């Protein structure tokens, strides 16, 4: 039973589903489970209880959004089923789960309970011939058609850092951080407070994340703005209402380079970056300083590739050729390369069967991915 | 002492018990 | 026992009633009970000494008039149960009300008291084998077959607007006010005694009403028709006297827009219907904008329409559809959904029955409403 | 010029003023400004045309009361100014306000705007020689004379919980919500019109504050108290009318611990108490949740700590020594901390003079407060 397997890149933010061998992900929707806030008196209202992707997306006001996945740990495993049994129904694959393998995405270090009930559930509870999960960094590598580089990738969840020469993946020079996306829309949205425009619900946190996307940009030199006066940018919400953000929308996104301004003592993903560079092999560095592979969505500030070749000067040795590559389409890399690597015919002989788990277990998924 | 608002007999405290 | 069940569309200056599946309510008649003033010497009289529907239309003068409900809250209990037992009587609507289930309306947050002493009323004295009360705002957007918008009503007890965005009715942004068509007529009253033409009597007060609805208008500008002099348009009473209105005309109406007139802090139509759609969550405000269904009889006066979109457009965030749509009878609006709504098969599981009402009481009554 | 200073404990719900170095403060009255509703014929009538403190306590009737701040957050500057102004003139202070040190407290993670404004009123349009800004809970600690606690406050208008430790105020493990006393207020509100008794004047208001604050409970098991009946205790007001409370009076102050009540999901207050005990680092947790302190009006309800521990007991980490620390002076206890500071030789170096205003500006009073 060899048919064409179905590519989830599995998200905190955003998770990408499809088929195997197709150029671009079909099927984006947000990863997040919205449940009505309000109480249905009238008849003929939206049926279900339960809302996931574009639905959810059309009618936020209704629903109190919560995320099942953070930092690339789902926390709610009843939200995450629903999700995946979603993305399988007729409103957006129309496939059934036991005809396609599957590949799945997970950030690196994670907690391994989290693996062994990820396979659970896609073994017994879907019916799945065979899984493989796979890193996110290889992937994106998969996709720009090299073989070595640095990976920093940022998305909703985790910033990490993968150093990989020639397919010879560093599982001791790995660097994390639970520092991203998520973590800078949740510090816009205190700086917002600040300013006075307040966001508590839940389903108007999502306009925060509008306002992360569209009106941020990273300053290079921060002390320089901090000194200066700003102009105060306008934005229109959804409703209408004008709102003035301020010096908050440079001063939000620094939290990427600065994690001490949330209060949380850790690297930052330039030091990331370095510091994976610096735990690698010596004769390795200077290649893995010119291939620097950018990936997932808190990479799309404005200047943000600027401020991290001027953060990799500072750091690095001097007359040595740095290079922050950035393809066009960095938040579908990791699921890109995923459809690149299940299309090739090695696929086959990396993924767990069905039959194999059940003879064995968790131990025989532990022993495949690395 | 003077002003109009107090409560009488609340306790300054709440405290659960403290086991060895 | 399921037969064509009645719908009784309670209101303090108008009710209205029939059977269910009817396209209208062929049984309009006012609410109030009229008793004789003077002495009955001759024989062969008008019997009965209480009287409701058309004869007390058409023998006002003999009958003290008064109005056993005021604001959507029955005061007079007894003239309220004279008046339903006279709806189910030969003279209207020649049922037993033991056969039908009844589909009662009351306005949004009222007494529960009255609620209960409601449902006692039709389970007790009347043998009712079930019963249903309901919201105004649902059975309009049910009568227009829509499920988003905004409902402002306004009759001659209350003033609500009721914010509903697909079947979901939020029940904290539920705006009223006790400024409606009853407070108007006697405002209106009070305007023509500084006029000249003062009315003081029960039966002589429906005159007023018919003042109200025939000849007045609401002007878009009321400064601007301040300090312009009004022409002095003539009115014949029904006894033949001609009457100068002057500006009383004008000003009476002003009264549900601006309730510091009769001495009473309260909101006002217009920022009533702006206040519910600001109560509710920002993504659903946009839409509950462009959904603004009118009902009731106070939304009748000329250019009031016009007023509350002016109104709107000076209250509300700038640059957003305005969309106030409203049926063609306005009146007739709150029957008709409760009349769809009674024909529905659902409608079996919303009620409260009688053998419920037995066993757990007034508790299964608050429990079914909402 | 270091005369002794005044310290203004601000506040949406009651502003407690008076001199440095006291026990209690001398000079406490509502935050409002009182402007009267009707027409003045008869002379000899109270003058003045704007009413605050005891004058506006003893002439409600007469007056449309308008609260300036509203979550710890001035809306009209105008209101605020002409109470400053009250509160230094011959009627309560006896005072120039050249002479003396300025005070001033504001709840934690509000608009800077509102504090530049708020330096901006106090140098310009009064003269004040120095001003100083300063938390709600570093003030409570003060008056209670620890170092170590978790400030739990929760006033008119603002409930939040700053854990200090040993003098270490974390400002990132800081929560806050604006749910608090008037909204507990205008929720009894809503539910007496649901039980009969209606209520809508700003002066007829202040009765329903009386209500809450004299008849109203905490149940330690709500469901428990909603499955049985209650008694219906009453009540007189100034009028003499009585009235039956009901359930209303124990469901009012849930609100604090169920925000999704009102219909605004928020945490909480016994929610926000340990969200801000857990953002704090791991050592020191179990000294926080020893020293939980108490303070604001919305505390005084009855078992209210003993409801707010025992959400502590399901929420916290089992085994752990809990103690909710609460003075005999909590609705004064931020006033006294300002007080004791005031006194200390250390206040002279904190403090923002007027020539250090004068030549920085706004900056300078942003740098000084943290």
């Amino acid at each position: 039973i060899a048919n064409q397997p179905v590519v989830i890149d599995n998200g905190s933010g955003v998770i990408k589903a499809g088929f195997a061998g197709d150029q671009i992900p079909k099927y984006c929707f947000p990863n997040y489970v919205g449940r009505p806030k309000h109480v249905r008196v009238m008849a003929g209202a939206l049926e279900g209880d339960i809302f996931i992707g574009p639905k959810a997306e059309e009618h936020r006001g209704l629903l109190s959004i919560r995320y099942p996945m953070e930092h690339g740990i789902v926390k709610d495993w009843n939200d995450m089923e629903r999700i995946w049994q979603y993305v399988y129904s007729k409103e957006q694959l129309q496939t059934f789960s036991e005809e396609h393998p599957v590949l799945l995405t997970e950030a690196p270090l994670n907690p391994r309970k989290n693996r062994e009930r990820a396979a659970e559930v896609f073994f017994e509870t879907f019916n799945v011939p065979a899984l493989f999960i796979s890193m996110q960094a290889v992937l994106s590598l998969y996709a720009t058609g090299r073989t070595t580089g640095v990976v920093l990738d940022s998305g909703d969840g985790v910033t990490h850092a993968v150093p990989i020469y020639e397919g010879f993946a560093m599982p001791h020079s790995i660097m994390r951080i639970d520092i991203a996306g998520r973590d800078v829309s949740r510090f816009l949205r205190l700086y917002l407070r600040k300013e006075g425009y307040d966001f508590h619900s839940s389903s108007e946190f999502e306009i925060v994340k509008a306002i992360k996307e569209r009106a941020c940009y990273l300053s290079i030199n921060p002390q320089k703005d901090e000194t200066l006066e700003t102009e105060k940018a306008q934005y229109y919400l959804p409703d209408g209402s004008t709102i003035e953000i301020g010096p908050s929308r440079f001063r939000a996104p620094e939290l990427l380079f600065r994690p001490d301004l949330i209060g949380e003592e850790s690297e930052g993903i330039h030091e990331v970056l370095v510091f994976a560079i610096q735990k690698s092999d010596m004769d390795l560095r200077r290649t893995l300083f010119s291939n620097i592979v950018l990936s997932g969505g808190s990479t799309l500030f404005k200047g943000f590739g600027d401020r991290l070749l001027s953060e990799v000067k500072k750091l690095a040795p001097k007359d040595v050729k740095i290079r922050i590559s950035a393809p066009q389409e960095r938040l579908y890399s990791t699921w890109i390369g995923g459809s690149i690597l299940a299309s090739l015919d090695t696929f086959k002989k990396m993924w767990v069967s069905k039959k194999e788990y059940e003879e064995d277990g968790a131990r025989s998924i532990h022993r495949k991915t690395f | 002492m003077a002003d109009p608002k107090y409560a009488d007999l609340p306790g300054i405290a709440r405290n659960e018990p403290d086991v060895y």
